[PDB]
DNA sequence: AAGCAGTAGAGCATGC
DNA sequence: CTCTACTGCTTCGATATCG
DNA sequence: AAGCAGTAGAG
DNA sequence: GCATGCTCTACTGCTTCGATATCG
């Protein structure tokens, strides 16, 4: 659905064989799984903090589940990520965290994979919210568990069928296992070629820390043709200028919110003043125009909300430098009117022939003055692994008014000699790269995320995000090898 | 529900219940908790209304506590604001002595919100807040009357909002705004009266259309508002009949038009008969000979309906109270009773006494 | 910085008599002049506006010697326009039954600049003339009017009722002139103003003669009156060493209302008696007031609010280290798609206004990017407090100017994935070939760009980037309407607002056939309700008892219908 | 100011 | 008297606030 | 915060 | 003029976004 959260259970095989790693200048698989789980917590605490996470330890002596089963320790329930839930997981880090872990958890115990999948199913059952995906990440290094037995093996395959009936899909994060990881002994039929470490733990250690919003529609309008031919659209947005979250005023001695209340009162008698006994004014030198709070919202209303089509236009008149507002994306909604998708698709694949674009008056909300907007059609681009990059529909391009443009002063046209143009073409060909779409990253926002992480987890000092929007002065210099001095000598006079 | 079950036996515990209600309103966040706190508070003030506990309820402090909320109304949602306006009016109904020097502020707040909710071409009206303001204004107009002789501006504004509230809208569900308008009209039609004479045809047609509705509660409220309308209009005509003859003629010809018709359906016939007997004072001052023809043909009608035409065994006896009240009203303005119809009248009222447990 | 306008208005005899099927031309002059002056009064400008009429039955000008310079009353002088002129344009302007000279209106307006502005220091000097070209002029000041204003640097703009080339609503980009909307004296005066303007300037005075309709939907009345936007100076640095000194000007920026709506109180009408406070309570039982120094700001981190003070906020934060317009690379065109443009503004980056070397360097860069079909990627920061950002600087070669146009580009955080269902690979949404033919007919019937009789020129009907914002042309008229008649409610919208916001009739009335075709071809069933109904539509609905065969004989004897 | 999931009770049909 | 500061003020981006 | 342009300290 | 469910409408909570007022 839409309000459905994403749930995830981290299942770590803290039994016996992740605590004596064979290199000692490398990192034990228990520490690898703990660093991975902690990076997912730090990523999801500001990426999508409405999701639910849990970590369960099996192969451990002491137990803390609800059924009081043998050798299953549930460290945390399914709940939203927090600072204390990362500080509790901090204790089992490094070569010392093993020793901190042994004295209060357990180790090397017998277990049953059926009962650990049972405890994970009970964790998913006890959730009162609605869940979109339910997943179990299995951190294990031994393939073929319960190798001495087959009743345990068949019961485990049965309880995995029980899990996959209800919609829970587990995946294994296999660890090293010197001697390969044979994925076919036990873990090809339980889950939805010898190996080394993985291809998922390493890019799961890459903390992304970028907020992700679900697909809401932002407007559900009716696209009218004259007064009669109305079809229903939704006006989505695909670029939106991520902001930092706003601060919350706290009480300094308690660190609790403080419930701001603003009131208007007159300084004559100090009496509480309602919204009915004020007006709105503007003073122009000596005249005072006095409207009301209702009448100031009447000045703006022109049309009804929706899109009024006003003909069609070739794209050659839609100038690229005519930009004032980030574009939106329209898409037919075939539930407020029937056949909306058919009329949209006919209009789409018929404006896709020529370079024509629908022109509209866009009224998003009620008492909002109209804007002229250009519905440029677009096809879809996809691949054979069904990754689509452009969805089909129109791109709603806002066009400026006469007073949104501004004029420039007079500037002389001082053209260049073709020697200068040809020696600047070499300069621009030397520095060429590929702009993907999402190679760059907001440094102010990233540093805010880093500072908040380091102040809530009270680590040692704020990590600095390595800047990326900055230019590389030495690399650009050595790329442009000994060229810019002769270019500025050839185009610039020998002075200054 | 426990305060409904046990009534004034809650009296040693009521002040702590009031402090708990006020605390839950000011500290809890959900509308689902602020609404029953105000429901319990309103029911508490209605229960321990006439008592000595109304000094222990600091009613004047409760007015400041809930009048500050209208100023910091920073989305108090809708159905909390309904209860807040109803509570503010009920503070003027019960214990009005600690509410004398802030009744005018409260009238200003009620009329400002009613104006914002009905006279706004910017947005859809919030019907909970409309029902709440009309409830609170109907409670404040007890003990703080705003009549058409003392100050006619406030009474004309209140009548205009009531007349907008009770107007029929085709394709209407949610009959809380028309019910609150009709109940304020049924209680206080006496207070706006000069506003009531000149809008008389429209008010009669609206109140007569609302009485044939499907809802029990809206129809009951409309019947009460209609009898209050007819009572006030006849009392206004009976003081000055040298310029209200046309109104008297319209009302009499309307009552006769309902009476002659066989589309009675017993509610319309009962209100025709009741108003027909109600307009007898004005007929006594306008003709002096007409209240004698009334009660002759009204007794002939009572006789033919349920006395000797033995048409019993049907839905015939369920308008006998209305006929009896009408004869009782016409008989007051009649000097020199004929004495030919007196045994018929006596037999009619003892037949009413006989047919008492059938109701 | 300032200017000065003097406004010649036609109050002639034939100026206000003809109302055949259109609006009266003198009142159209009133509409355009009220659109000109209400913007200048409501924008709080420092400009001089003098009203001068011609065709008037009085006269008072500096040199009215003889029959020349007659029938002309300068109504006010170079002075800041108050609301008096605003109300006098509709009240104390009456039409005239008097045909006066029109070329002499220019030469009487050519005195006020050298008389009233005798010691003040101006920058722009403009004469606006609303004429009719219908009176026998005086062709004696021919080279006088032409050498004089070129000697003392005066700008001029003319206005006919009809420019050079579906009922006349007021002009909705349709018929700018009717079947007979010109007299022979109009033709003679039109010819003399065309030749006097081309002989005045050369090739560019022809673009300053606008009809009333087309100027009512355009900003030509402020074209030679708007000021110059300020410069952003920096240095375009392509490497650590190369530095091109640049100036950037905001090309497109969405202009919004600058004057607020001050909250005054009712029944006193003063902003000063009322004062708001924003106290901070606590969430205890009786909410205790706390001061503004017991409050620290805090941020949400998961399921808890962590304290983050403001001095620590300024200490640990990003540091922009000043303004910059560096270059990160030059990718190419068509990697930067148009749908990823991000900011609120458009920058146009020129060189220095004074540097021949920086101009030839910037021109070589622009021409290199134009030749390679490549664009640039920059890191623009405004100053030390602005956030840094990336964007695209693409070439914009012209024949009149040349510059780099910079539009901001998204970050990774600013992108939404949002998969959508396919429409060309759908099954039950594939249109029929007849329905495809029908929408092809509708598209071809509703074009708005018609190639004239020329080679490849595509001048388009209904251009929606030249129309002014209707928001201000409603706000100014309602502010006028309550500064002049302060009791009546808000008026309806003006008709020319809808006329400039609608498409013309030659595309409206043509396409009635395919609209009526697809109305029957595509079945559309809507199943909703209750959309946009206000409280002013819900709760406004108005908009002797003894007499209560021979009776039939009465009915026959007095008055009745058909018998029997 | 609007989308979007979730619910509670208002208003009404129905009962032979 | 002929050259550099103070105020103005004008702007603009980021921030907070509200429907 | 940031900057250019009218009027006042400088021997 | 009563009793019992059933449908579905209208409201709330949460969350995003955009317009407006304000501050370094
Ligand atoms: O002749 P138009 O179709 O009305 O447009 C022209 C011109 O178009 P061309 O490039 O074909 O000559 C410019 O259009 P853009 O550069 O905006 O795309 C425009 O420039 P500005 O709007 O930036 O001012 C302006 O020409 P100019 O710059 O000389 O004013 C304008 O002519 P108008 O000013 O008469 O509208």
């Amino acid at each position: 659905k839409y309000s459905g959260r994403d749930s995830l259970i981290f299942l770590v095989d803290a039994s016996k064989a992740m605590f004596e790693s064979q290199s000692e200048d490398e990192l034990t698989p228990f520490d690898m799984s703990i660093q991975c789980i902690q990076s997912v917590y730090i990523s999801k605490i500001i990426s999508s903090d409405r999701d639910l996470l849990a970590v369960v330890f099996y192969g451990t002596e002491k137990d803390k589940n609800s059924v009081n089963f043998k050798n299953i320790y549930v460290l945390q329930e399914l709940d939203n990520p927090g600072a204390k839930r990362i500080l509790e997981l901090d204790q089992f880090k490094g070569q010392q965290g093993q020793k901190r872990f042994q004295d209060m958890m357990g180790h090397g115990s017998d277990y049953s994979l059926s009962e650990v999948l049972w405890v994970c199913a009970n964790l998913f059952s006890d959730v009162q919210f609605k869940m979109s995906h339910k997943r179990i990440m299995l951190f294990t290094n031994e393939d073929n568990p319960h190798g001495n037995d087959s009743a345990k093996a068949s019961r485990a395959r049965t309880k995995a069928g029980d899990l996959r009936d209800t919609g829970i899909f587990l995946d294994l994060m296999h660890l090293k296992k010197p001697g390969g990881f044979d994925i076919s002994l036990f873990y090809r039929d339980i889950i939805s070629v010898h190996f080394e470490e993985s291809s998922k733990l390493e890019d799961l250690l890459r903390k992304v820390r970028a907020k992700e919003t679900r697909k809401r529609a932002l407007s559900r309008l009716k696209l009218k043709l004259n007064k009669d031919i109305v079809i229903s659209v939704g006006i989505y947005n695909l670029v939106q200028k991520a902001l930092k979250p706003p601060p919350i005023k706290l009480y300094r001695e308690t660190n609790e919110p403080v419930k701001t209340k603003t009131r208007t009162f007159n300084t004559s008698t100090g009496g509480l003043l309602l919204p009915s006994d004020t007006k709105r004014s503007q003073i122009y030198g000596s005249r005072q125009i006095i409207l009301e709070k209702e009448e100031t919202e009447e000045l703006k209303r022109f049309d009804d909300p929706g899109l009024m089509l006003m003909g069609f236009k070739p794209l050659v008149l839609l100038k690229k430098h005519h930009y004032l507002r980030p574009s939106l994306f329209v898409y037919p909604e075939e539930s407020l009117v029937i056949g909306s998708s058919t009329l949209f698709s006919a209009l789409l694949i018929k404006c896709l022939e020529k370079e024509v674009a629908a022109l509209c008056r866009y009224t998003p909300r009620r008492n909002i003055p109209p804007y002229f907007v250009a519905l440029v059609p677009q096809e879809e681009e996809l691949d054979d692994q069904k990754i689509q990059v452009t969805p089909p529909g129109f791109q709603l391009v806002f066009l400026p008014f006469a007073d949104d443009k501004r004029k420039m002063p007079f500037t002389e046209k001082i053209m260049a000699t073709p020697e200068q143009v040809g020696k600047m073409k070499a300069i621009v060909e030397k520095l060429r790269f590929t702009y993907r779409s999402d190679s760059f990253e907001n440094p102010v926002l990233q540093q805010h995320f880093r500072n908040l992480e380091a102040l809530a987890l009270d680590l040692m000092e704020p990590e600095q995000a390595v800047d990326l929007t900055l230019p590389k002065v030495e690399a650009m210099n050595k790329r442009l090898g000994s060229l810019v001095d002769e270019f500025k000598e050839l185009v610039y006079p020998p002075d200054y | 529900i426990f305060l409904e079950k046990m009534g004034q036996k809650i009296a040693p515990y009521s002040v702590e219940i009031k402090n708990t209600c006020t605390s839950v309103y000011t500290k809890d966040r959900a509308a689902k908790c602020k609404i029953p706190a105000l429901d319990l508070l309103i029911k508490l003030l209605q229960t321990f209304r006439s008592s000595r506990l109304m000094d222990e309820f600091k009613i004047g402090e409760l007015f400041s506590k809930f009048y500050g909320e209208l100023a910091l109304k920073k989305k108090i949602p809708d159905t909390v604001l309904e209860k807040v306006y109803e509570l503010l009016g009920l503070l003027g109904e019960v214990h009005p002595s600690e509410m004398i020097n802030n009744a005018e502020n409260l009238f200003r707040a009620f009329l400002g919100e009613l104006k914002t909710q009905m006279t706004s071409a910017v947005r859809e009206p919030k019907l909970p807040v409309l029902a709440g303001c009309l409830k609170g204004l109907s409670s404040l107009l007890c003990n703080f009357t705003k009549s058409m002789e003392e100050d006619p501006q406030t009474s004309r504004e209140i009548f205009n909002f009531v007349l907008k509230a009770i107007r029929p809208q085709i394709d209407l569900k949610r009959y809380a705004v028309p019910s609150a308008g009709l109940r304020l009209f049924a209680l206080h039609a006496s207070q706006f009266s000069t506003c009531l004479l000149d809008n008389y045809v429209s008010l009669f047609e609206v109140l007569l259309k609302w009485c044939a509705h499907t809802n029990v509660e809206l129809k009951k409220a409309a019947l009460s508002a209609l009898e209050s309308f007819l009572k006030q209009v006849s009392n206004m005509v009976a003081k000055n009949a040298e310029m209200h003859k046309n109104k008297l003629q319209y009302f009499m010809e309307q009552f006769y038009g309902i009476i002659r018709n066989v589309d009675s359906n017993n509610k319309e016939l009962s209100i025709a008969i009741r108003g027909y007997g109600l307009f007898a004072g004005p007929c006594k001052v306008i003709n002096a000979k007409d209240v004698d023809f009334m009660y002759v043909e009204l007794i002939q009608r009572c006789k033919q309906m349920f006395l000797t035409q033995t048409d019993t065994g049907d839905d015939r006896v369920y308008q006998m109270p209305s006929f009896l009240q009408s004869v009782a009203s016409v008989l007051l303005y009649l000097d020199t009773v004929p004495e030919v119809y007196t045994p018929v009248l006596e037999h009619l009222v003892v037949m009413q006494i006989d047919s008492f447990p059938q109701y | 910085n300032k200017a000065a306008v003097v406004l010649c208005m036609d109050v002639g005899f034939t100026m206000s008599n003809s109302i055949p099927g259109i609006e009266s031309p003198f009142e159209q002059a009133k509409k355009v002049i009220t659109m000109f002056v209400q913007r200048q009064v409501f924008a709080e400008n420092k400009d001089e506006i003098a009203l001068v009429l011609f065709g008037t039955d009085g006269t008072d000008n500096p040199l009215s010697g003889g029959d020349q310079y007659q029938n002309i009353t300068v109504h006010r002088h170079l002075m800041l326009p108050d609301f008096d002129l605003l109300e006098d344009i509709e009240s104390k302007i009456q039409p005239g039954s008097q045909q006066a000279d029109f070329l002499d209106a220019l030469i009487v307006s050519m005195d006020v600049i050298q008389h009233e502005t005798i010691g003040k220091k101006f920058e722009k000097r403009h004469i606006e003339i609303f004429t009719d070209l219908s009176s026998r002029f005086s062709k004696s000041q021919l080279d006088i009017i032409i050498h004089s204003l070129k000697k003392c640097d005066i700008s001029l703009q003319f206005f006919l009722p009809f420019s050079l080339g579906g009922p006349f609503r007021l002009g909705g980009h349709g018929p700018s002139f009717p079947l007979k909307g010109i007299t022979e004296q109009q033709k003679e005066g039109l010819e003399i103003v065309k030749m006097v303007m081309i002989s005045l300037e050369g090739e560019d005075g022809l673009d300053e003669i606008y009809s009333f309709s087309e100027s009512l939907r355009k900003l030509c009345v402020f074209k030679k009156i708007e000021r110059h936007s300020i410069h952003w100076p920096c240095r375009l640095t392509i490497g650590s060493n190369l530095s091109i000194r640049i100036a950037a000007y905001k090309s497109i920026l969405q202009e919004r209302v600058k004057k607020t709506w001050t909250v005054v109180d009712a029944k006193t009408l003063k902003k000063e008696d009322i004062q708001k406070e924003t106290v901070y309570c606590l969430n205890d039982d009786d909410e205790t007031e706390v001061l503004k120094e017991d409050i620290i700001q805090g941020f949400r981190y998961g399921s808890d609010i962590v304290p983050f003070s403001k001095v620590d906020e300024e200490q640990m934060k990003y540091k922009s280290e000043g303004k910059c317009f560096s270059v990160l690379g030059f990718c190419k065109s068509s990697q930067v798609q148009r749908r990823f443009f991000m900011g609120n503004q458009v920058l146009k980056v020129f060189a220095a206004r004074d540097d021949e070397a920086a101009a030839v360097a910037l021109s070589s860069l622009i021409h290199a990017l134009d030749d390679l079909d490549m664009v640039a990627i920059v890191r623009y920061a405004y100053d030390k407090r602005a956030n840094p950002q990336v964007g695209v600087a693409f070439p914009h070669i012209k024949h009149n100017y040349e510059c780099l146009v910079y539009v901001q580009l998204p970050f990774m955080e600013d992108l939404r994935q949002y998969m959508f269902s396919s429409l060309k690979n759908s099954k039950k949404y594939a249109p029929t070939e007849a329905q495809l033919n029908a929408v092809d007919a509708l598209i071809d019937s509703m074009s708005l760009a018609k190639k004239d009789e020329k080679t490849d020129t595509l001048e388009d009907l209904f251009p929606t980037t030249k129309i002014p914002n209707p928001r201000f042309q409603r706000l100014f008229q309602c502010l006028l309407h309550r500064a002049l008649h302060p009791r009546e409610p808000l008026p309806p919208i003006q008709q020319h607002i809808w006329n400039m916001l609608n498409p013309p009739a030659e595309v409206t009335t043509k396409s009635q056939i395919p609209l009526s075709k697809i109305k029957t071809l595509f079945p559309l069933i809507e199943a909703k309700k209750k959309d946009q109904v206000t409280a002013q539509e819900i709760f406004q609905d108005n908009h002797s008892v003894s007499s209560l065969a021979e009776n039939f004989r009465v009915l026959v004897k007095q008055k009745k219908a058909s018998f029997e």
